[PDB]
């Protein structure tokens, strides 16, 4: 799936994202819950204001949950089980959205690391972001 | 759905700002390395065996520019996006055979490159009103698939 | 795109022949049995635990009369499918929450449904109008999700 | 993946579809070139009129890969690696188109099979046929 090429380049733009979880994980739900606001479905109790405290929250969680799996890269189907049964089978969440999320997760790094994200860099994180929503998945259907 | 006057000046605004040649020449690059099976239907641009050869092929350069140019033209004739581009997608179609699914793919990665260089314009409502030129062009792109 | 006197012909004639009541409990039933997840937005109609329960349960069957009868209404507003179907698409997102992605699947299953109730009538032809005719009210259902 | 109910409900079905692999396989092309013409594109060689000999010959191609698949239901990634190169990687056939088809191959049963495919048999044999296109998309990425 993943050469070592691209592990070592997904290792290198998420040091990054390293002190900066809360800010890049709640940008990015902002960017999906706008430019997608079909995703707006799934968070029928959240304040949707900017900034919100639950946003905050939120973002830290999903951006903590990738910093683990870029941590365990060599066995994602393992480092993300129960996540993959929550977002699978408790709120049964449609593929297409783990699409609309990687992509506002590439603008987020593409804002704050422009150079960084270089187009061999954006290649290797487009191709992890897409394994880590495969076995976010993998018992949906 | 037609565009708001707040897209319609998000668009209007940031388009006047871009650098066309390069911002075109940076998103087919990156389409042909974050998607390498695609250079199939570039073959005859020459050599594209890796990442180096793709930005230093003068041919990929100067498409990047053409098609980014085109996408531009959206941005004149925003409440005829359809229309405008019926030409364009019977071309794709019977002339270059590409598969319509592809067409989002290349928005998003222009997306990426407008965020890169414009990273203080393009707000999270910036950002709404792009994605939904980005899904415009796409569909008007896959509409004479006849 | 506008349905040509062809497509509406086929549309026009074959809905006249329809059994609205059986086609639409068929429909839905066929969905929470080839689908059995999406239970969860109907569990307020009771026993749905089997396939058996599923298609003897009345608030199912009622249900899926008047789905198949709005979606009839199409019909009737060939030329207006996207405003005929936006309180209704507004219904799906703020009250019933609903992932846009499913209408598609509903769709589907109300094509086979058709087909299996009028082989004869749904020629590659005919079907090709209805493929076109349910992409357009799914897109118009999914259209109001702001 | 497949449960035992849902082999033997697949191997049922695909028997009345014995005797007709040519008719019911170039009736699901046709359908899919019509109902949704983007598909083609892979086609720019064919005849695209009705009962077209070259329609009729992949026709029964598509429909006896189908066929082989059912008789080895309990390992399709091993009954379809042939396949799933050339589709993966010599013609690069986009996800999508695969749901197009199934969809098609579903509407020829309902048409010459109206009674047989039961509820219950419809969602077995969609199951099936998403097995299959998954084999033949697992390396496209
Ligand atoms: C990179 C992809 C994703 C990751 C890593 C991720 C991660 C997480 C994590 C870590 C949680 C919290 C689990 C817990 O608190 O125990 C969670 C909850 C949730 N996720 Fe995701 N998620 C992803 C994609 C998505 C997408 C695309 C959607 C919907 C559009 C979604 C909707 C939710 C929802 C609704 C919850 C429950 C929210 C709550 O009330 O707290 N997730 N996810
Ligand atoms: C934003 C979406 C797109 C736009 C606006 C666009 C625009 C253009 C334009 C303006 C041309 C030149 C037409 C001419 O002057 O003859 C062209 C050619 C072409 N496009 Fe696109 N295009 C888009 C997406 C794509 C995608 C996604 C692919 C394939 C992955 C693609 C493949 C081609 C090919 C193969 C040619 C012919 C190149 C040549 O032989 O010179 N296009 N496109
Ligand atoms: C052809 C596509 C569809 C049409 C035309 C349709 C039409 C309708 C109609 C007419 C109502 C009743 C509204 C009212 O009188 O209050 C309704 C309710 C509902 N629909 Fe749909 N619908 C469609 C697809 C779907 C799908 C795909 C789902 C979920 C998988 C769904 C879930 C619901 C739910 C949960 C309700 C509320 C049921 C209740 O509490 O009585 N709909 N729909
Ligand atoms: C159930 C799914 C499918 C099966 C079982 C299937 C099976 C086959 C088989 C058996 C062949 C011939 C291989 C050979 O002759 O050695 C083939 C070729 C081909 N398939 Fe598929 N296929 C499927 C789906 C699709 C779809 C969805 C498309 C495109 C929309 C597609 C496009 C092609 C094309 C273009 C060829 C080469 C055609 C030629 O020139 O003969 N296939 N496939």
């Amino acid at each position: 799936v993943l050469s070592m090429e691209d592990k070592s380049n997904v290792k290198a733009i998420w040091g990054k994202a390293s002190g900066h979880l809360e800010e890049y994980g709640a940008e990015a739900l902002e960017r999906m819950f706008c430019a997608y606001p079909q995703t707006k479905i799934y968070f029928p109790h959240f304040d949707m204001s900017h900034n919100s405290a639950q946003i905050r929250a939120h973002g830290k969680k999903v951006f903590s949950a990738l910093h683990e799996a870029v941590n365990h890269i060599d066995d994602l189907p393992g480092a993300l089980c129960r996540l993959s049964e929550l977002h699978a089978h408790s709120l049964r969440v449609d593929p297409v959205n783990f699409k609309f999320l990687a992509h506002c997760v590439l603008v987020v790094f593409a804002i704050h690391h422009p150079s960084a994200l270089s187009p061999e860099i954006h290649a290797s994180l487009d191709k992890f972001l897409c394994a880590v929503s495969a076995v976010l998945t993998s018992k949906y259907r | 759905a037609s565009f708001d006057a707040h897209e319609r000046k998000f668009i209007v605004d940031l388009w006047a700002k871009v650098d066309v040649a390069q911002c075109g020449a940076d998103a087919l690059s990156r389409m042909l390395i974050v998607y390498p099976w695609k250079r199939r239907y570039f073959e005859h641009f020459g050599k594209m065996c890796n990442a180096h050869d793709i930005l230093h092929n003068s041919k990929v350069q100067e498409h990047g520019k053409k098609v980014l140019a085109s996408f531009g033209e959206a941005v004149k004739h925003l409440d005829n996006i359809k229309g405008h581009f019926a030409n364009l997608s019977k071309l794709h179609c019977e002339k270059f055979h590409v598969d319509p699914e592809n067409f989002k793919l290349l928005g998003d990665i222009i997306i990426i490159v407008l965020a890169a260089h414009h990273p203080e314009d393009f707000s999270v409502e910036c950002h709404a009103a792009f994605q939904k030129l980005v899904r415009q062009v796409a569909a008007a792109l896959a509409a004479e698939y006849h």
